[PDB]
């Protein structure tokens, strides 16, 4: 999926989005209070959003994937 | 980033001897501790060969086999020595510490029945107390007898990080079905063959799995949720061997669905068809997962020895096992009404019901909140 | 539908989702049903050649309305069909696909 | 979808046994159960090969057979046994139905004149308790005799699903007609060879009667009526075949009108001619119908074991099925007056006079209600 622009541009979100929430788990020691809980509902907002975003997208070659994500339905709830 | 052994009690001591001569003998060493002519990474067990044992009246047998160039039965019994000789064997762990170069866990292999369940309750406490930043896997080995067991658990079930489960009773059944023993050091066997082919991907270098986080990561949701039972089909495509896995006549133990399940192939087998395998397993619908958590089916292939046919291990996080805890709980309960404080006893009891509460409450359409 | 033999089993895997409306289907769904149909039935002992063309597709309610069998053929073999052997028999396949539920229906009845 | 076969008493397992060795050569099985190398869809009577059987002094000289490699006299007594083994034979049974893919039927072979007739009786009660939505179709055959002949029929009125009907008499006179006989080795290669060719359309798929229900649904227009005759043209055009099977002397049973007719031609003939043949046939009126509902006539070809020409198989619903058990009700008012409550007796007398009155009222223009 190098060469399929819209799903490199849509996982690539998926990508640094991680960085931000590992980054944010390990700048603290505490719980989520000093406006990281007010940060962490940021990103959920999106990722679900970019999640079932996804979902989309593959609904040639993506039978052989879609079908791991899909071995509970959990993205058919979705 | 090595990771070192610890070997308790008789099974364990046992065992691991037979764990390293299985182990020693998949790579080319010889018995004297040195490599013979005749690819492999050995840094996770090996340090140069010597491998990274920490043991603890077997000893001599030990000693007298052409292996001496590789290195009470109340709770109460053992735990009561193990305080007395602490800084004596701490200084064996921290001199393995410090000479490994980046030190990552602690495979413990003991059996919970007499002096191994004491010293090892005695160790996971004292392991998390000074080492905070260490994975913590156990090979626990099940069966006054109850009363040793169920206090092993309430260590168990907060300070090991990840757990596997090996039951005699049942490891004795396959032994007169398909191998017609009636032995210790005939059943043994199997076990070198589980514990061997348990960390296949971590000595030979591949893609992903590189690490004992790369594994155990995949199958534990929540920290109270760390109990895994074992599966071996091989006593020929990919389908035959992922269904003759979860046929309930080969896994070893004695509603109720999987959490995640994870596959190691060890055979040569054409890597084309495994995505085929799983779409016709996962129509089949033959196993059944939980509703709540998204997850799949781990499949990992490895390669077999050369200096030794398909082979294939799964590992499995069935919330059957709380049905094991039962049994231990329900003869303490008649133990209790059949005879300094026998207060500790009574907060483990308490401890050992909430987690057959949370398996049972994992399996409902809302087991979170 | 001249097997017979792996129509029934098809008829049978494809009941619990065709009864759901369109909306909720998905094509990359009921493929993984239709290799298992092929292993459950005579139909696995068949040449892999032609079984690597034999697919589905959704005509475009309810789920027995839009499923429909396609084997698309591309190729110098694509000469005999012409693009509209392959519209002719897709204009059949309705007909037989209709007057089979009809009847498995029936027979569940009595 | 699969078939389990059941074989009560010394008939079912004499013609269930050679119900096999037809149908294996037939295949290409060879007698120790292997498959020889020398497109018939074979999985619904085998199990990867192993039969679906389930038999019930017999049993020995079968075990002495080259197929080795296979696998008192009254009601009452043939009842109460059966219940004391309630337990065994299920387990048989239960592990075969769960082993199966997915069940549809039990075929039962079985003789109703006495060990067998009163166990048979006793399963087909127990099978409608356990499993509600699998059909029963019995291979039934007629011969204190009138007294266990009524009893089973008050079981296989309401428990069987389906019923084809197979009396010695008819069997008997065929045996000394064209076979010229002066053994009961010998009418059962004609009962073999009826049975073989009642499932042709089940083992050689075609576009049409693929499953078991396909063919009784079509015959067995209520669930009363439910018990058939056939008939065999052999004991060439697809015209002569029809004019030989519709003619009473070929039937094997000793107004009236029919209900449905199932033609079965396992032969080479030609499949264009066949729609023709159906046309003619209905002109010269070879047989009367009901006048209430519409019936026809049905015609399916199939194609004969090649490893082993034109042969006929026909399956009618005549309602002068009920001559035969006038007979054995007659039989038995005779002996009631001649000689814990004797109530059974009494109640499957009564069911069976509602079962002969449905027959002889279903021939009228007003059978609806
Ligand atoms: N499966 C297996 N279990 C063993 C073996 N050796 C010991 N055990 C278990 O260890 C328990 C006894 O341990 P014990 O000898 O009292 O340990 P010790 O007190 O430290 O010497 C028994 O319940 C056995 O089930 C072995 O070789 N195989
Ligand atoms: N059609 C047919 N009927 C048979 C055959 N062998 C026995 N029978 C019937 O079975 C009845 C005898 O049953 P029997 O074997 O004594 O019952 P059991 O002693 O309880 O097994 C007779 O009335 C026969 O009509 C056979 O080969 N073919």
């Amino acid at each position: 999926f190098i060469l399929l622009k819209p799903v490199f541009h849509c996982l690539n979100e998926i990508l640094d989005l991680c960085h931000s929430f590992c980054s944010l788990v390990s700048q603290n020691l505490g719980p989520l209070d000093e406006r990281g809980a007010a940060q962490l509902s940021i990103l959920v907002k999106g990722f679900s959003r970019q999640s079932s975003l996804l979902f989309k997208i593959l609904s040639n070659s993506d039978l052989a994937q879609l079908l791991l994500r899909l071995d509970y339905n959990k993205y058919y709830t979705q | 980033r090595e990771i070192i052994t610890l070997q308790l009690g008789q099974c364990g001591n046992q065992i691991g001897f037979e764990f390293w001569k299985q182990l020693c003998a998949e790579h080319g060493i010889s018995p004297e501790a040195i490599v013979e002519e005749f690819t492999d990474r050995k840094d996770v067990f090996f340090y140069q060969y010597i491998p990274r044992a920490v043991l603890l009246r077997v000893i001599h047998s030990i000693l007298n086999s052409p292996y001496a160039k590789l290195y009470g039965n109340n709770w109460a019994s053992g735990f009561s020595q193990g305080e007395k000789i602490h800084e004596d064997i701490f200084d064996i762990i921290d001199r393995e510490a410090d000479g490994s170069d980046s030190l990552e866990g602690f495979v413990l292999c003991h059996s919970i029945a007499g002096t191994g369940s004491g010293l090892g309750s005695y160790l996971l406490e004292r392991l998390n107390d000074r080492y905070p930043k260490k994975l913590v896997q156990t090979y626990s080995v099940f069966p006054v007898q109850p009363y040793n067991s169920l206090l092993t658990l309430k260590r168990l079930t907060q300070n090991a990080d990840c757990l596997v489960v090996l039951d005699n009773t049942a490891l004795n059944r396959i032994a007169t079905d398909r191998l017609h023993i009636q032995s210790f050091s005939q059943i043994n066997q199997l076990v070198s063959t589980i514990m061997s082919a348990s960390t296949t991907t971590l000595r030979y270098p591949g893609y992903m799995n590189n690490d004992l986080i790369g594994l155990i990561a995949s199958l534990i949701p929540t920290p109270r949720l760390h109990f895994l039972m074992t599966g071996y089909t091989p006593l020929t495509t990919v389908l035959d061997v992922m269904r003759r896995l979860l046929q309930p006549k080969n896994v070893m133990v004695s509603n109720h669905c999987y959490i995640a399940i994870l596959n190691i192939i060890q055979g040569e087998v054409d890597p084309t068809q495994v995505h085929k395998s799983l779409q016709r397993i996962r129509e089949r619908k033959l196993a059944n997962f939980i509703p709540w958590g998204p997850a799949s089916i781990q499949v990992a292939l490895s390669r077999k020895s050369p200096y030794l046919r398909v082979s294939g291990l799964m590992m499995a996080n069935h919330t059957s096992i709380s049905s094991l805890f039962e049994r231990t709980c329900r003869q303490y309960d008649k133990l209790r009404k059949r005879e300094d404080n026998f207060d500790e006893m009574d907060t483990s009891r308490e401890i050992v019901q909430q987690l057959i509460d949370e398996y049972h409450a994992a399996t409902r359409p809302d087991y979170i909140s | 539908l001249g097997q017979g033999d792996f129509i029934r089993h098809l008829m049978d895997l494809l009941k619990p989702e065709l009864v759901r409306p369109a909306t909720t289907l998905y094509q990359h769904n009921l493929t993984g049903i239709l290799e298992t149909a092929v292993r459950a039935t005579n139909a696995q002992f068949d040449s892999p050649e032609i079984l690597r063309r034999l697919d589905v597709r959704l005509l475009e309610d309810t789920g027995w309305d839009v499923f429909s069998l396609d084997y698309h053929v591309d190729g110098p073999i694509a000469t005999v069909f012409t693009r509209e052997c392959m519209s002719h028999y897709l204009r059949v396949f309705n007909f037989l696909w209709r007057a089979k539920r009809m009847e498995y229906i029936l027979t569940d009845i009595r």
